[PDB]
């Protein structure tokens, strides 16, 4: 119920979710707590972030 | 495949008359037909007929009594059912899986039922075949592809000489042409695991409840292997279990890590019992890392589940409490604790994903089912690493694998699936525990001495008799409630000659003596020794197999209170020596060796060899070490105290390995050396009871000579 | 045809030994034997067996059971009843039409009794066979005349190339034989409308209860621009229904008319009703003649009777407050409604000649009967000018007619007429109206949801049902009661997932995905989109083809309430996407969708969008002459709010046009556009259910594309 402009991952963290599994939490716009989201992956090699909406959006970094 | 059925008879004549018609068209495309009697008589034809697949009946008949049963028995069984005007279905026959094909009875038309029977059947064959399979079939009547591996080509070589033509006719024309390598696109490569290969090992894990089943071209030896250099670096620690194989023994003799054995229990006859539950604690095995030098965390623990005798564990106490990342489960013996009520929770497959952990399982395929030799499983059931065991199942599978191999590994997981496939675990067991009741029924009711079973005194139920505490058939001092469960299909037949209490008793009969008598008639025992038997009751032995057992049991017993001679009871035996065994009978040769027994006092001398574990020196890597440079020498088997083994003594009986490669005899393993001494003298007067211990080689005294290291 | 029916054994010998002899003499002529039981077993060799032409039986022993209830179904049927001396007829065998041969008990006069039996065979085909086809099969075993069209004759070419002996050697060596044209004589001509050609319309319109009817030989979508051309003179006014057929509209863009839409009725399901009676008065078309610039007095009227759902109107309301002196219906499915007594002043030809009105009705041939494709007729019914009427026939039909056609397009008249044909028609009724009461029953005495039929909650009854103003089945307001009526043979499934008010719930599966479920055992549903299940009950569909929808039915109950995965089930669909139906079950996929048809909110967008009609700016002749001149562009769906399409969109659910080509979206049809945007984004998340439009072109983007006009 927010928006966001950059989501930021724990390199610790981002290891184990795509190697072993589970799910991933990651913070808001740098502040807040990690988390929970629908962080799949892509055909093209990206990462997809669903919403409750069902919408797409590709990451990409700076 | 070719077995149409035709049930019942409504005695008119516009429906018999489509009968008679179909009956000569089916035949035209070789198909047997049969004529069932009543309700009962078409139930036999589907348990005992298994090539059967065309079920003909009136559908305003017996619409309920049919479809009811049938469904219970296979699920893709195609029902040619012929309905009338006023059909319909019922409200009970929405929750069953038939393939109902219904019909007319026109005249003239039986040419065209013809033709979708045959489709119909085509069909049923391309559904419960799975891809692999189906792709290597269907290759051989179109696939004709030039200039590949290996030479023969399908056969053509062998066409061309004198004595491969001999060869050739053997097998069949669809032998040969099914024995292709990786030259072929349409059904992908087994070293990329892609294609048809991908899909195949999917569809296994889903039958036998896994994650990605594997397939092992090379067998169950091997399987152990690869999965034993994955948790164990150069320079770790791993919790193998004491009682096992001699693929196992090769594994730490060709990794530089330094194990931990258990101490597992046993009773008198012989029977290998578990490993208690407080070897799995955390205080018991860090206490083992600080006496053991150059030993740190157990990152890998080896559990045999079950032995060989045949006892299940416990894997809902083992999953929380053994604190290993790696833990595995060598189920070489039970490739079926899956589709049965009364095998849940007993092995790694059963139940959920232990995170943090992960179990494997190498299951036997060419020793319980029905598939090609060389051939095993991997279960992995939680998290790996995905670029660390792919290299280590290269190094032991060739680039160019058997698929005849492959074909009937996956065929004995699609055995499984359905209720064709449930009845013949089931099956095993009811004949299995109808064996167990005839025992005891033949027992009581005789007069005099009859075979007894390793069960409890209450067999009624029809699940795994538990091990308590407050009994004494087990005979183990000691055992964890809840921990050991008994196999029903593994039958164990005690012979008499030992009390309840662990003692010996002035009349009993060898169990060796028994097995040689059964391989007169063709019967090959499992295991024998002291005085106790097993037999391997899986879903290839029919009722057939299992009634002969009990008849040759029954013929020992006329033979041996009759008092014959051992040239009319035992042929085998006197060619081996006819001038020894020429005056001797049956009751002469049953008690001299059971004297031998006594007086060497054989359970007492067992069963203190096998509990206190000789001293450890080095890793069994480094004992192979000084094998290859030239630094071993043959000693006597009275000199060797305070030497180190070469290979390991696996002696006969029982079963289990006794001084591991690498080990030392002191005075704290003083009744170790005292076993291999007694068996040395009791297997050494009566011709064809020789001793039998792995490790030990013959000489021309009698003496035997083991292979240790230098000085 | 060459069935002997033998019933009753007299179990005398002078009786049962001419038997024996005939039995062999039949047999030299190509004759099958059989031989029933009791009375039941002749009366089911007939309605199930339809190649029986001979009856023997015992005159004096069932000369009042068996010549009741065979007449009642064939008339002409030979009998050949042997009576004896003591025989005479009853005076309740007066009114019964039969064909009775009598003969006698006599020994070696076999041979003479099979010559008269295959010349009284061959009085039966030369009878109920019309004379148009009877000169056709005498023309293949007896015409041999040289230098004719086709170039083929009879298939003489095809032996000369070696790709055309298999196209000769597939349908059969009769099969050419017959393909002749207007190069025969003793056949006439189809456009000379003399000879055999001449007896067959007489023929047709006979049976169907007509005046004048032709043969269309290209399906019904040809015939309805005969008709349309002959009342409409150019620059004059018709009066075409809204639920129009892809047909329908060219015809207004290849003349230059003024039409008028009705506005029939709907619900919210996607069925559409019918035109209300107040469409039909006088004020309410003499007021859209003023509204609508450049139009007259309407001079012809095209109504769809049925639709595509099957829904009959009322003719006897129209044939008196319609004043139009040419009115059409579109009888393009209902090709029976004249042999049967439920049907009566259901259609045009019901009834009686109309003064001053003339009827026409394109009745298919090939949709819901049995005979070859591209076959229609032209019904009728009135006083019209035949020199004029003839030469529009021709601007549509060939010269060189195919008569393989033909020949089953008369052979339908044929098929019906008499009491053998009124049992296939009102067959087919009993077996709708048998599987209507079997998904009534399956659906209280279950366990869950079950499909519904659109029918009232009453169906104890043989005939149509009518659509009050009373019931809340049909859902139509405002309904005019006596108007509406329904076709038993026309079950429409209803899947759970919206209420009875026209709102939406919360537990439902939507059609498309029973559709596909249907299609891997070989059933394709007629009309799926919504919520509805669309079914053709015709004479085609016996009981072994309804059996099998309803055992269809209960698979997908069992497959959805067990929870199964999407590739263990939809095999076709799991090959379109691997990757995205992986990990996927069939309740995720189910109530996935449903969710987004209540976000995106379907019905309301339909039915608003359907009742609303864009402002018709030129006639739809106009519209295709500016495309012939290059004046077209292709403009996105979401920028075309006041332009004049081109070509008409037909959105795929349901089945109905959307914009005539010519119109122009202005204020008034503000929903009909929304209609367009919600299909395209609710059909491309999940693929195989796409958009389908015929009419938006799909680009590299996602967003479709119109063909306008340019400004
Ligand atoms: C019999 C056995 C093996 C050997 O099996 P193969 O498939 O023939 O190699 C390996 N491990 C155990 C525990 C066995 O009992
Ligand atoms: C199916 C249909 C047609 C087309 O029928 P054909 O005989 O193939 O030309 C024409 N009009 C209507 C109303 C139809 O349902």
């Amino acid at each position: 119920d927010m928006e966001v402009v950059h989501i930021s991952f724990e390199r610790s963290a981002l290891e184990q979710w795509l190697s072993k599994g589970g799910e991933i939490r990651g913070k808001l716009n740098g502040i807040g707590f990690a988390q929970k989201l629908n962080l799949e992956v892509d055909s093209a090699q990206h990462l997809v972030v669903r919403d409750v909406s069902l919408q797409g959006s590709t990451l990409a970094l700076p | 495949m070719n077995v149409i059925a035709i049930l019942n008879h409504m005695g008119v004549y516009f429906k018999e008359e489509p009968i008679r018609e179909l009956h000569r068209a089916l035949e035209r495309l070789n198909f047997q037909i049969v004529y069932p009697n009543d309700r009962d008589d078409l139930l036999k034809l589907i348990e005992n007929n298994a090539r059967l697949c065309g079920v003909i009946f009136d559908w305003d008949k017996y619409n309920l009594e049919l479809c009811e049963e049938i469904s219970k028995m296979n699920e893709n069984l195609p029902l040619y059912a012929f309905a009338n005007t006023y059909s319909t279905l019922d409200v009970s026959l929405n929750d069953l899986r038939l393939q109902i094909s219904f019909f007319e009875y026109a005249l003239g038309a039986a040419e065209d039922i013809a033709n979708k029977i045959k489709q119909t059947t085509d069909e049923y064959i391309n559904t419960i075949l799975p891809p692999l399979t189906k792709a290597l079939f269907k290759y051989v009547r179109e696939g004709k592809y030039t200039f590949c591996t290996p030479g023969h080509m399908g056969g053509t070589a062998f066409q061309k000489s004198p004595v491969g033509s001999l060869f050739y006719d053997f097998f069949g024309p669809n032998t040969m042409k099914s024995d292709i390598s990786i030259s072929v696109s349409e059904l992908g490569s087994l070293l990329d695991h892609s294609g048809p290969h991908k899909e195949a090992e999917q569809y296994i894990a889903r039958v036998f409840n896994a994650d990605r089943s594997y397939m092992v071209t090379n067998g169950t030896s091997t399987a152990n292997k690869i999965v034993g250099m994955y948790s164990a670096p150069a320079g770790s620690t791993i919790l193998i279990d004491r009682n096992c194989h001699k693929s196992l023994t090769h594994l730490m003799m060709m990794s530089d890590v330094t194990p931990i054995y258990f101490r597992p229990t046993r009773n008198a006859y012989g029977i290998l019992g578990g490993i208690p539950q407080s070897e799995f604690q955390h205080a018991t095995i860090a206490k083992r890392v600080k006496e053991t030098p150059n030993a740190t965390w157990p990152v890998h623990a080896v559990i045999t589940n079950s032995t060989y005798d045949g006892l299940l564990y416990n894997t809902d106490f083992i999953k929380k409490t053994l604190d290993v990342k790696s833990i595995h489960f060598d189920s070489a013996w039970v490739p079926y604790t899956n589709f049965s009520p009364i095998y849940e929770g007993k092995c790694g497959m059963s139940g959920g994903r232990v995170e943090g952990k992960v179990i494997y399982e190498t299951q036997s395929t060419h020793k319980l089912l029905a598939a090609f030799s060389q051939a095993s499983m991997i279960h992995v059931k939680g998290d790996v690493n995905e670029e660390t065991f792919n290299e280590a199942y290269m190094m032991h599978t060739t680039t160019s694998p058997h698929y005849g191999i492959v074909a009937s590994t996956e065929t004995a997981a699609a055995m499984m699936k359905g209720n064709a496939g449930k009845r013949l675990i089931n099956g095993s067991i009811e004949r299995a525990i109808k064996f167990r009741k005839e025992i005891k029924r033949l027992r009581t009711e005789s007069d005099g001495w009859f075979f007894d079973v390793w069960q409890p005194d209450h067999i009624d139920t029809t699940e795994c008799w538990p091990l308590r505490s407050d009994s004494t058939w087990h005979g183990f001092k000691n055992i964890d409630n809840e921990h050991m469960y008994l196999d029903p299909i593994k039958v164990t037949l005690l012979t008499p000659g030992m009390e309840k209490d662990g003692t010996m008793s002035d009349f009993g009969i060898p169990a060796s003596i028994v097995a040689k008598y059964l391989d007169e008639h063709g019967i090959v025992v499992e295991k024998t020794g002291p005085y106790n038997l097993l037999f391997l009751f899986s879903i290839g032995i029919d009722k057939t197999k299992a009634l002969s057992l009990l008849r040759a049991l029954t013929d020992f017993k006329r033979a041996f209170d009759l008092n014959l001679r051992v040239k009319n009871m035992l042929p085998s035996l006197y060619r081996e020596d006819p001038e020894f065994y020429e005056n001797m009978r049956i009751q002469e040769l049953a008690q001299n060796i059971h004297k031998l027994i006594v007086h060497h006092n054989l359970p007492d001398l067992m069963y203190r060899a096998f509990e206190v574990l000789p001293t450890m020196v080095m890793t069994p890597y480094a004992a192979f070490q000084k094998e290859l440079h030239g630094m071993t020498e043959e000693v006597y088997l009275d000199e060797m105290v305070g030497r180190i083994n070469a290979n390991m003594i696996l002696p006969y009986p029982p079963g289990v390995p006794l001084v591991m490669p690498g080990e030392m005899i002191t005075e704290e393993s003083r009744p170790v050396l005292e076993f291999l001494q007694m068996l040395c003298e009791i297997g050494a007067h009566y011709p064809g009871f020789e001793t039998d211990i792995h490790g030990a080689y013959r000489q021309a005294d009698g003496r035997y000579t083991v292979k240790v290291l230098k000085e």
